[PDB]
């Protein structure tokens, strides 16, 4: 597994709000150790029977938590991040959607420069099935095994692990990269997790329209990835130039298409597959 | 979002770069006196419309006489533009704008966008103005010239000069471009824009630097900070319903096909957008329900792909969310009653409940298919309009 | 540079800070004119100087009456305001600052100066307001909280929250504290401060922030680009010798001593004053030469260094510099004549044609020794003053 | 030596102004291997006999020069650090003086980010004697040797070199850090330099008022530098809160008095000397 398991410490950032209070109940239902929250001006208080405190800093200092999930408005999130990595946080997974590019164009830098790692952000989080749950996707289709799925979509991701879950290959971890034009990590940065993780014995990556992530990942797995690798990319009819939903799901100047992507993974020697409902199958013949 | 040529140069001049003098009009009557405004023609009037390629469609004309100024503002306006980068419908003409003629000696090139690959605001400049962008790239690399705003620093002064340089500027240009570098990468970083495009940026023959078109890119997660670029969205230049969806939360585009596709998620979205197509299919639409797939949303969401004619199917591809399956079945049976969707529906549901939303569906009598599966679905829709 | 606090306070209140409704006073009739504008007594008048510790030396009072502003406008005016942070000579009072009277519940202290140990503009905020900061850190050093500016983000209001939670801020106070945070940070940046110190930063009975007094410094090299912040500056509070010095391109700070230094680098006029000081001499100022040591130059330097009465002799201490050692020996002769130097001057000179310019002195029949090294210098230098 | 030698290529950024040439001038007699300069503008002219570059990457391309001195008016030089930080020059000397804090408190996080090195602002800056000269100083008073000198002064090092050379010790190389409050590189980094470098046998380093890095650099001094180090403080006799000159000379909220850094020093195990008359005296001493 990469990037988290049954001992990481998570605290919430924006605990107390509506989407951070639904889904740390869900990340503790699945026994994910939420440790506590923050909420400025909440401090003090206790939250789904955890500390809630002010700070990121008093969380840490209290709990020991090195991993922090926010749940924090677009508007307040660099302030989020960047508090974080202030407060020692290693991982940020930032599932909040419509943060200004130009804000985590800054969080990036930040984060590549205190090495602290942020999944996201407009991500559906990561799991590590059986261990830890931290996001929004729903933990009772995911079986704990061998594929490490990484994907610039939640929902496809659910589909990918609908599809290792029934042909019982089960997923070592699933991080979704989320749908933002900079996140804070990118393929090239989870597949290196996968390759090194022993526990992940085939690799599933998910992306779509819209920038050269996907290009880059490929050239990477031709040199540096030995196990497997199935590839996905949906937007193959997107038009160009049209934002898909997705932030980071448009095509700017003619560059960054689904097929240019596919041809890309297939050229690197990655398994793709034209239909997002075949990627078991092509696990299957890869295992 | 986008912004209107005039509104670029309002916002350029603003940040004291230079443009033509102009303005806007929204009647014939207010183009034919901006003629004397302006002062000596010829005027140059042009097409207020997002897209680009105005020019090939005729909506940029040099006139040289008050009345023409006139025939051309009661030619457009009210009317809709067709570019090579709006689709067959165009778009609506609801400004003119009419700015003094410029003589122009060199046609050079100057834009922005967020580099995603070097995760930078990358300016570029080129000799080639006047021209698609991405034709000079392709062909001549070379003339590209590239300098990466550093988060840390903001702007430099010797990015401008270095661009200034390699475009072989010299004097009192490279003082303007640099100046013109200095003010457009300010205007990026203030306004939060994901895009500047001066093509071309002049050099006129009177040996100054003017933009003589300007193309701006606002992010839209930024709005809720920029106030002023909030105003001057123009809705008009969008296809309405995109609009409609966004007030529902729903992302929709509308393309080509005839098969609607209403699925939760941008990506499965997109992927089921494509895998209808792999199945012979073709798409209608990209709608992402995002929102809680609720009855009200899931209504909106029909009467949106549905207000297109050419749509004969819809595909709901539902994988999780926060509603329970069987309710987004209820949905789906109301919205197609209450929206007298009287096309075929196929539907995928996956979850909890699945199977009972399917039942609800199969035992409600109207024309929805429960799917098996994502491939199923996709078959069947396809098959639905078999015909039609 | 420091602004006076009324400068101060009129900038907070252009960055939307906070402070006392108040109006700056060149008369007793502008002071007294002030107490109806403000509203009903009782009325704060302050000195303006730049000096800190005005309370403790009689120059703020809170008074009750139109009769009193005017009393002590009167008493103050022109008049010098000594404080512990002033020489015996203090500062004059040009301006009385005349503000409503605040209803004080508790003092804080909110400042910022650059670190040069983190290399960073950092903010510090302490419970202990009305206190001199550098006590609180004395002895309380864990009741002063810091953040340190990103200069890659720009101040974030998580760290404004951060120190209001310190302090122990809730409600309101936190968002207001955060706000002021921000906006001292802005300042900092925006102006090229050295210095902000609001002490107290208070909270009001009726619950509210208010800087009750502010201390701003900027950043003397960055005033080329603070054209609002250069017309701030208030010659009156310091020696005007410093500025007339400066416009000759010398930097001199006067000392108590009575062994005038001139020397060519900050560091050597520190190290020449020191070496005077360890052979038994009291150097009466620095006086770094920096300027081409010209005639006209040294000159200027002698004029400067001897306008202090107390001077009984000048130690000049020449290492290299754009002038030939013979040159410089022209321009001391020059400028001991010129000035009608009728102290004795000890000079050690190093670099090109140093022993000729030593017999060039020698040979004028002044009373000036060329010495031999720094030490030497030193103690001629001392002994030159013995009696004196 | 350290930080340049014989085979240094250098360029001047500022090369046409008045100082630019009248020091290169002096670095050309002195055998330095200036290579050209940067004037925007005046690309493509030759001065002092060397080409003139309108920018430095033309210069770095040209050239191959790794260093750079700069000689640029103060308000335009975070824009010629950062040009050159950008060029790929990996060593640049600022003797521009009165360069605003703020600027360099942005320059300085730069360099450190970019792995470039600048000495200074406000520097006489560098000379390896007999080998390579960048700078102001005077290069007939140096004298190919064995002490390296580290200093916030121009001038007292020029006595510290007086001394070195007068006592045959000779100087490795002289490295002034510059008289402002946030130099690119201060005497930690220098002093690491030194006792790595074999030609360096002692070290003598010249401090004044104000900040901590002389105080820091007492600490570093104790635990990783073995060399004997003959330590200077000027402004024993200097008020606080004044300004002596250098913009970083001032003692600010009663800190870093010279008595403090004498003091650190001495505890660091550090020669000290109380006159900065005998600083050959002490190292004679010591070595
Ligand atoms: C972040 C998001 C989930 C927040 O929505 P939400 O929970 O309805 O918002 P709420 O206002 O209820 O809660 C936000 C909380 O953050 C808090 N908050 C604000 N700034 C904060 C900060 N700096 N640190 C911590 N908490 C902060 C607020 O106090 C609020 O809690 P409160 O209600 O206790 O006062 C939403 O904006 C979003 O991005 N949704 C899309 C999520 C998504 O789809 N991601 C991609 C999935 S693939
Ligand atoms: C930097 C300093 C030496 C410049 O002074 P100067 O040579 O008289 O200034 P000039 O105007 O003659 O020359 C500056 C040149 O820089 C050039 N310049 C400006 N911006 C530039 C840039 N970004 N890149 C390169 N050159 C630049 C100018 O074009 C000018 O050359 P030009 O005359 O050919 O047009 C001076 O401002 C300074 O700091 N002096 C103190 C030096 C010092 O004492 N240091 C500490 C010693 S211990």
């Amino acid at each position: 597994s990469i990037l988290i398991d049954k001992n990481t410490k998570v605290i919430c950032q924006g605990f107390t709000g509506s989407q951070g209070t639904f889904h740390s109940e869900q990340a503790i239902a699945y026994g994910t150790k939420m440790v506590g929250g923050v909420t400025p001006g909440k401090g003090g208080t206790t939250h789904l029977g955890l500390p809630v405190f002010n700070t990121v800093r008093e969380a840490v200092a209290a709990t020991g938590a090195t991993a922090s999930v926010i749940y924090v408005p677009a508007p307040f999130c660099k302030d989020s991040i960047l508090e974080a990595i202030d407060a020692g946080i290693k991982l940020i997974i930032t599932i909040t959607e419509g943060i200004p590019t130009l804000d985590m164009l800054t969080v990036k830098v930040k984060l590549d420069e205190a090495g602290v790692r942020m999944i996201g952000p407009n991500t559906p989080g990561v799991i590590t099935p059986g261990e830890c749950k931290i996001g929004i996707q729903p933990g009772h289709i995911h079986k704990p095994g061998k594929v490490g799925i990484v994907s610039r979509s939640g929902t496809l991701t659910y589909e990918a692990v609908k599809q290792t879950t029934d042909y019982g290959f089960g997923q070592s971890t699933c991080v979704g990269i989320g749908g933002d034009p900079i996140p804070g990590s990118n393929f090239i940065d989870i597949l290196e997790m996968f390759e090194k993780d022993p526990q992940t014995e085939a690799i599933v990556m998910i992306g779509e329209i819209g920038g050269s992530a996907e290009e880059e990942a490929a050239a990477y797995i031709k040199e540096h990835v030995t196990k497997p690798v199935v590839g996905y990319i949906a937007g193959v009819t997107a038009p160009k130039g049209k934002r898909m939903g997705h932030a980071g799901a448009i095509i700017a100047g003619g560059k960054g298409t689904a097929d240019e992507k596919f041809a890309a993974l297939e050229a690197a020697g990655v398994k793709t597959v034209r239909s997002l409902a075949d990627i078991g199958e092509a696990l299957k013949t890869v295992l | 979002m986008n912004l209107h040529e005039y509104q670029a140069k309002q916002l350029f001049a603003r940040y004291g770069l230079p443009a033509p003098v102009g303005y806007a009009c929204t009647t014939p009557r207010e183009a034919e006196e901006a003629a004397s405004k302006i002062g000596a023609g010829p005027w140059v009037v042009k097409c207020q419309v997002h897209a680009g390629g105005r020019g090939k469609a005729g909506g940029v004309k040099v006139v040289n006489s008050k009345e023409d100024i006139r025939a051309f503002a009661e030619n457009w306006l009210g009317k809709r533009l067709v570019t090579y980068q709006t689709d067959a419908n165009g778009q609506p003409v609801n400004q003119i704008l009419v700015e003094a003629a410029t003589d122009i000696a060199k046609e050079l090139y100057l834009g922005a966008v967020v580099d995603r690959s070097s995760r930078r605001v990358v300016f570029m400049a080129s000799t080639e103005g006047g021209v698609e962008i991405e034709k000079v790239a392709e062909e001549t690399p070379h003339l590209i010239h590239k300098v990466a705003l550093d988060p840390l620093t903001g702007p430099m002064p010797y990015q401008g000069r270095e661009l200034a340089f390699k475009l072989g500027l010299e004097g009192k240009l490279v003082q303007q471009f640099t100046k013109i570098f200095m003010g457009l990468a300010t205007i990026f970083l203030e306004r939060d824009l994901a895009l500047i495009e001066i093509n071309p940026l002049v050099i006129t023959k009177q040996g100054d630097l003017i933009c003589l078109d300007g193309k701006l890119g606002a992010d839209g997660n930024a709005l809720f900070r920029q106030p002023d670029l909030r105003e001057m969205r123009d809705q008009s230049q969008e296809d309405p319903r995109e609009a409609q969806a966004a007030q529902w939360e729903l992302n929709y585009v509308a393309l080509d096909g005839n098969i609607g596709c209403m699925v939760n998620g941008a990506g499965l979205a997109m992927g089921t957008m494509d895998i209808v197509k792999l199945h012979g299919g073709e798409p209608a639409n990209f709608l992402d329900v995002g929102g809680g797939a609720t009855k009200e949303r899931v209504t909106e969401a029909f009467k949106i792909i549905l207000s297109d004619d050419k749509v004969k199917a819809v595909l709901v591809n539902i994988f999780g969310g926060i509603v329970r399956c069987d309710l987004i079945a209820d949905g789906i049976i109301g919205a197609v009653a209450e929206v007298g969707v009287n096309v075929p529906v196929v539907v995928r549901l996956e979850g909890n409940n699945a199977e009972l939303g399917a039942k609800k569906l199969a035992d409600s009598g109207l024309n929805i298919i429960a799917a098996k599966g994502l491939t199923d679905a996709a078959q069947q829709v396809v098959a639905a309009v078999e015909g039609k």
